[PDB]
DNA sequence: CTAACCCTAACCCTAACCCTAACCCTAACCCTAACCCTAACCCTAACCCTAACCCTAACCCTAACCCTAACCCTAACCCTA
DNA sequence: AGGGTTAGGGTTAGGGTTAGGGTTAGGGTTAGGGTTAGGGTTAGGGTTAGGGTTAGGGTTAGGGTTAGGGTTAGGGTTAGG
C-alpha cells in the first residue's frame, strides 16, 4: 500500500530550470546562483501565509475541502484580486 | 553561428523573445502539488485540495514570480550591472512594503 | 416591577460599551441580524488592544522621564512593537517623529580620506 | 433659538479607565485619546467589515460569534490573535454562566 | 495678486534640506528640489480634488478635515489625530 | 585665523540627529495654504478651506516626503553612493507603484 | 446539476449581445467571459461600496443617482469617467421621458 | 497504509501532572500553569540537541540504527556522563 | 456530611516525600518514543532507535529537569517566594550558562 | 570581523579590545569560544533599562500630591 | 423568520497503474561582467546675513451649516404573472 | 410609512483686514570629497549535451462530503416606557 509521505523534497521541487525560465519571461539575461534559495523561500512563506488563509476560511465555512473560490476570495483579502478561475 | 560554440548572452535574448510570446505554465504541476500539501500538514491535517485550487495558486506564484524579478532586474541596471544579485531582491521586497 | 437593571458592562465584566457596539451593528448597515456574543466578543478584543497600546506608551513615558502620554511615545511604542507595527503599517500618527536610525555607512569613517597628498 | 446641540460620541471614558486600570500614574492627553479614538474606530470597522463579509460569502443572514473569532484571526497577527481569541471566549464563557 | 508661479517656489530649499536630514540624507542633490516639488503638487492635486468631489457631493462649499482624512484613507493614508 | 571650521559630515549628522529627535514642523504653513488655494483655484471656484484640513495636508504631505527620502536614501546606499539623484528617486517611485 | 439543484447567475447573455453590438461577425472565449464577468462583478461591487460610504458618510439613508455619480467620478478616472458620468444621464433623461 | 494522525506526538506525553511529578521530586510545593509549556519547550529542544549528535555519530559508521552507547557517548560530549545503560 | 479535607500544603509535603523516597519512573515511555521519532524524522529519515537508548534519553532528562525544578525553587526561595515562575526559570538557564 | 571592528573604530591595526568585540558581536563565533577569555579586552557597555536614571521615580516621599 | 436539527442524493476528491517523452542534472568549455584601485573634476557641504515674510495677537461680518418645523412622495412589502 | 425637501432663522466660523519683529530663506562664496570615467583581475554562470528521473494525461473505482429538502423552535426584531 502506500506507506509513505510528503518530505522536504519540495523546496527543491522548485527546479533549477523552472527559476531560469521564470526570470527569462521576465526579463532577466544573468541570473545569479544564490537566487534560488531565496526565490524559494520567498516562494514558500506566500504559499504558507495563502494556505494559512484558506485553511481559515475553509474552517469558518464548516468544510474539509478548500475551494478555488476560497483561494480567490484570500488573494483578493491580500490585495491580488485574480480572474478566470472562479466568479 | 556555428553549431559548437555560439556567444554567450546571444542566445538569451532569443530565450527572452520566445518565452514573452506564450502564455503556458512555466513551473510543473507535480512538484507544485506536492509542495502545497506539505504546506496544509501544518495548519489542519486530513485537506483536500480541489483540482482548481492549485491551478490558481501555481497561476498567482508565477505571476508575483515575474513581477519580482522584473523588480530585480530593474534594480540591477541601476549600478551599472546587468545581472541580478541577491543583495537586490531584499531591497526590492522592502521598497514594495513586504518586508517592512 | 422590574426590580433593578443591570448594566451590559458590569454583567460581562469589560470596560466597553457593549450596548453601542450593538446599536453601532444594527445601525451600520452590515447584516439585518445582529448576535448577542458579537458585541461582547469585539469589545473584549477592543479592550485588549487598548490595554495593550496603553501599556506600551505608558512604558514609553516612563522611559522618556515623562507622566502624561504624547503622541511621540505613542509613535514610538507602535514601531517597537513588531505586531503593532505590522497591524498598523499604513496609519501615520500626526505629531510624531520617526525613530533616529542611523546606518552605518553613514557614520563618519573617512579614515584620513588618503588622495590628498602623501602623508607617509 | 432652542438649545439641543448634537452630541458626539467618543470613547474617551472607556480609554481613561483602561488606563487607570494598567497604569494608575500616568495621563493621556486630548491628542493621544483622539489618536486612541480613530483607532478603536478603525479597527471596529475592519472587524465588522471583515464579518459582513464573511455572513455574504456563506450564504447565513446572521453574525454570530464564530463570524467574529474568524474576523479577528484574519486581521490580527498570531500572538495578538491567540491572546484575543482566548479573551473573547472566556468572556463569552462568563456571560453564559453568570 | 498672488503669484501662481510664486507657489512651487514656496517649498523653499532648506525645508526640503531639513526634511531629507529629518528622513535620513545625508547629502542632497540640485536636481532633487523640483522633482520633490512636482512629486507634492501632483499628490496636493489629488487629494484637492477628491476633496473637493467630496465637497460637492456633501452639498457644501467648505472643505473639511473629515472630508480630508476620507479622501486619505480612500487612497490608502489613514491618519489619526486631526479627526475620528 | 581658526574659527575651528568642520568638516563636510559631522555637522550633517548632528542636524539629522537634532532633527530626527523633534516632534515640530518644518514646512511654513501660510505658504502650503496659498499652494492649496492656488491648486483648488484650478476645481471649484470660491472655496473655503480649513485650519485643521491644511494642517493634516502639511503633516501627510511631510510624511510622505520623509518616505520618499528614505526609500531614495537607501537606493543610493544599495547603489554604492551616499547622495541622492533623480533616478532613484525616478526608480522608487517606479517600485513603488506611483508613476501612474 | 438536475435533481433539484441550484441555478448561479452570471451576465454571459449580455455580454454577447455588448460584443455583437459594438463588433460583428467576431468571437469570445469561455475564459474570456469568466473574466469579463469577474470584472463586471468587482466593479459592481466597488461602486455600491463607495455610494454606500457615500450615504453613510452624508448621514442620509438612501443611494440615489447622484451618489452612483460621484462614485463613479472618484473610481473611474477622468476622460473615462466623464463618458460614464454622460452616459448615465442620458440613461436617466431616457428613463425620465419614457417608462 | 498510514496513521491519520501525522501530528507525530506534537511535544505531547509532558502532561501536567507528569510535570507536577517531577517538580515536586525536587522540592517544588506551589507549580505554576504557565510553567508547563516552558518545560515542555526546554525538554524538546534538549532532545534536539543530543538526538542531532545521535544521528552525527550513527551516520559515520554507515549505520541506519541508533544503539545506547552512541546515545551515551553524545551525552559524554554534552558534559553529562550516564552510568549503567549504556558501558 | 464531612471529608476532612486537607489544607493546601500537606498534600503537597507528603506526595513529595513519596517521590522522593522512590526509583521509579514518572514520564511514560510510548510517548517519549513517539517524541525523539518525531524529532529524529526532523534529521534522517528511516530512523529505527534502541530501546536501552531512548530508556537512557528518557533518565537523562528526567534528571535534567529535576535540576532544573531544584535550581528554580532554590531561586523562588531566594526571592521570598515559595512557588516557580518562567523568570525564575530564565534567570537559572541564564547563570547556568545554557543561554536559549 | 576584526578588520570591520578596526574600520568602524577609526583604527587601522586590530587590537584584542576589536578581537573580542567582534567575538561578543558574532553569535556563532561567541557560541563556539563560550569558555574563551581574551585578555587585555574589556565587555560590552550594556546597561539594564532598570539601571538607567528615571521609570523608577526616585521622588519617593515628595510632599504634595 | 431564520438557524439548529436529520435522511439522504449525488458529486468530487482521492488511490492506484502505464508509457513513454518533454524536461531536468551534471559536468565540459569559455567570454565578458562584478568588482577593487585610483585618480580628475565639479557639486554640493558649510556659512550668512540682510532682506523676505509669517505668525503671532486680535476684530468683524457676512456667506455658509444645519436645526428643527411642516408636509408628501419615494421607497418597501404584499401577491401572482 | 418616514426620509428627503423647503423655507427659515440662529450660530459658529473662515476670509478679509492691521502691523511688526523675530525667524528664516535667497543668491553668491570657498573649497572637500564623492562620483562616474578608466583599466586590470577573477571567477560566474552562459551555452551544449546526453544520461535518465520523473510528469501528463488515459482510463478506472470507492466511499467521504456538500447539502436539498423538511421540521421546528428560539433569538433577533419591534415597540413603548
Amino acid at each position: 500500500k502506500r506507506h509513505r509521505k510528503v518530505l522536504r523534497d519540495n523546496i527543491q521541487g522548485i527546479t533549477k530550470p523552472a527559476i531560469r525560465r521564470l526570470a527569462r519571461r521576465g526579463g532577466v539575461k544573468r541570473i545569479s546562483g544564490l537566487i534560488y534559495e531565496e526565490t524559494r523561500g520567498v516562494l514558500k512563506v506566500f504559499l504558507e501565509n495563502v494556505i494559512r488563509d484558506a485553511v481559515t476560511y475553509t474552517e469558518h465555512a464548516k468544510r474539509k475541502t478548500v475551494t478555488a473560490m476560497d483561494v480567490v476570495y484570500a488573494l483578493k483579502r491580500q490585495g491580488r484580486t485574480l480572474y478566470g478561475f472562479g466568479g | 553561428k556555428k553549431p559548437h560554440r555560439y556567444r554567450p548572452g546571444t542566445v538569451a535574448l532569443r530565450e527572452i523573445r520566445r518565452y514573452q510570446k506564450s502564455t503556458e505554465l512555466l513551473i510543473r504541476k507535480l512538484p507544485f502539488q506536492r509542495l502545497v500539501r506539505e504546506i496544509a500538514q501544518d495548519f489542519k491535517t486530513d485537506l483536500r485540495f480541489q483540482s482548481s485550487a492549485v491551478m490558481a495558486l501555481q497561476e498567482a506564484c508565477e505571476a508575483y514570480l515575474v513581477g519580482l524579478f522584473e523588480d530585480t532586474n530593474l534594480c540591477a541596471i541601476h549600478a551599472k550591472r546587468v545581472t541580478i544579485m541577491p543583495k537586490d531582491i531584499q531591497l526590492a521586497r522592502r521598497i514594495r512594503g513586504e518586508r517592512a | 416591577a422590574r426590580a433593578k437593571a443591570k448594566t451590559r458592562s458590569s454583567r460581562a465584566g469589560l470596560q466597553f460599551p457593549v450596548g453601542r457596539v450593538h446599536r453601532l451593528l444594527r445601525k451600520g448597515n452590515y447584516s439585518e441580524r445582529v448576535g448577542a456574543g458579537a458585541p461582547v466578543y469585539l469589545a473584549a478584543v477592543l479592550e485588549y488592544l487598548t490595554a495593550e497600546i496603553l501599556e506600551l506608551a505608558g512604558n514609553a513615558a516612563r522611559d522618556n522621564k515623562k507622566t502624561r502620554i504624547i503622541p511621540r511615545h505613542l509613535q514610538l511604542a507602535i514601531r517597537n512593537d513588531e505586531e503593532l507595527n505590522k497591524l498598523l503599517g499604513r496609519v501615520t500618527i500626526a505629531q510624531g517623529g520617526v525613530l533616529p536610525n542611523i546606518q552605518a555607512v553613514l557614520l563618519p569613517k573617512k579614515t584620513e580620506s588618503h588622495h590628498k597628498a602623501k602623508g607617509k | 433659538k432652542k438649545r439641543k446641540r448634537s452630541r458626539k460620541e467618543s470613547y474617551s471614558v472607556y480609554v481613561y479607565k483602561v488606563l487607570k486600570q494598567v497604569h494608575p500614574d500616568t495621563g493621556i492627553s486630548s491628542k493621544a485619546m483622539g489618536i486612541m479614538n480613530s483607532f478603536v474606530n478603525d479597527i471596529f470597522e475592519r472587524i465588522a467589515g471583515e464579518a459582513s463579509r464573511l455572513a455574504h460569502y456563506n450564504k447565513r443572514s446572521t453574525i454570530t460569534s464564530r463570524e467574529i473569532q474568524t474576523a479577528v484571526r484574519l486581521l490580527l497577527p498570531g500572538e495578538l490573535a491567540k491572546h484575543a481569541v482566548s479573551e473573547g471566549t472566556k468572556a463569552v464563557t462568563k456571560y453564559t454562566s453568570a
